[PDB]
């Protein structure tokens, strides 16, 4: 859904 | 348990066609937008999920906030995280002279007066951030309770900063109706330039604008 | 609260607050019930406002910019807070009540929930009582940012006496509750958002053509 | 010009 926002988040 | 001191941290271990550029800049602070959410005290706790939610709901108000302040020294314009400045004529001959005026005259011009200090900007940006209304969080009760948090330790550094200025706690909390209402213009305005397709828009900035 | 009384703000509360036989009186399109009794509440807004304390010493011209830009928000809140009294939708000012089922078969389910849960909701868990709305609508009211007010600075002059009054109202009703002042405060930016998506309906429903919209409620939905 | 606003608010 949001690729980018939930890596910078979780990793 | 909220120590604006914290805040203030998050604050500076983040800090840095006219509408090309501002959509560049936009682009560019996304992703220092979440590095400076995990520096708050206790957003990294809440499940990823409600951080994801949180995140899509106030980012506009989030960067809207941190370019006014950052352009309090600046006279007529804005300063951009990408250093560069823009004036309002400028604003206005590319066709967002309106929305530019009330960023300047709502926020800028009023942080400017009050003095608004980055401790202070810091605890409203996390009351923002908190935000209990937002739909789909599996826990509103968390996170009101983190928003009560932040805004008992601002009204605490407001007495204890200026405790000749009683009402300055209210008159802070007063500027984010404002915020709110030129978030959601901002929101409006990127949909129609997303729509029409004659502005560039990067990556992260088009999937913060992609539908749920 | 000298300058601003707290009991002077009441007052004006009271004084245009729905009478019970109003509502005994009665208990069919939904919307359209609803526009009128926004069309009689805007008369009855302007009698309020000239009972706030200082709002009549105004220039006339700004006295109706003050109108003009806060009515849509103060006429929600008002019916908001009037609503706690039951335990679903909301009683509206002609003596209706309208229930969550008839707002989302008329199409418009999505506000009036927000309405709902963002501020009814709120206000009953907390039991914000007469005096402290009366306030938080007096604040609405005299808003600062208003553009094309002559005299912005005396509007926000009698803002920051309002909020001054009203917590110290709030320390004195309520000293166990350290933070209430602040939780009245935030629900200022969700009733500014509710408001503006409210007045996109309404701009809707006048663009259909459809709806019966009386002369006051039109003249305020009509360009300056 | 808010004909009746103004009527409303001058009386
Ligand atoms: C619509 C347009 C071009 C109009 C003028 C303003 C300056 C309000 C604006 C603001 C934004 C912005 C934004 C602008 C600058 C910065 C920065 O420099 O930190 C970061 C974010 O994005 C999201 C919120 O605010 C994007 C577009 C516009
Ligand atoms: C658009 C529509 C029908 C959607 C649902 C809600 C209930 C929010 C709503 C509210 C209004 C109203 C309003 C409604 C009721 C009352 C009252 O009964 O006191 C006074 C004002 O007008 C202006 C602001 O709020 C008008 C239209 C709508």
């Amino acid at each position: 859904k949001h690729k980018i926002l939930h890596r910078l988040l979780q990793d | 348990d909220m120590p604006v001191e914290r805040i203030l941290e998050a604050e500076l271990a983040v800090e840095p066609d006219p509408v090309t550029n501002i959509c560049q800049a936009a682009d560019k602070q996304l992703f220092t937008l979440v590095e400076w959410a995990k520096r708050i005290p206790h957003f990294s706790e809440l499940p990823l999920d409600d951080q994801v939610i949180l995140l899509r709901a106030g980012w506009n108000e989030l960067l809207i906030a941190s370019f006014s302040h950052r352009s309090i020294a600046v006279k007529d314009g804005i300063l951009l995280a990408t250093g560069l400045h823009v004036h309002r004529n400028s604003a206005h001959s590319a066709g967002v002279g309106a929305i530019f005026d009330r960023v300047l005259t709502e926020l800028v011009s009023k942080m400017r007066d009050m003095q608004m200090d980055k401790t202070e900007l810091g605890c409203l940006r996390a009351i923002v951030l908190f935000n209990p209304d937002s739909k789909g969080l599996s826990n509103p009760a968390e996170v009101e309770a983190l928003r009560e948090k932040v805004y008992a330790s601002l009204e605490a550094y407001c007495k204890h900063k200026y405790p000749e200025q009683p009402g300055r706690f209210a008159k802070l909390l007063l500027r984010l109706p404002a915020l709110r209402s030129i978030g959601l213009k901002c929101l409006e305005h990127l949909f129609f330039f997303k729509l029409i397709g004659d502005t560039p828009i990067d990556t992260f900035l088009m999937e913060m604008l992609e539908a749920p």
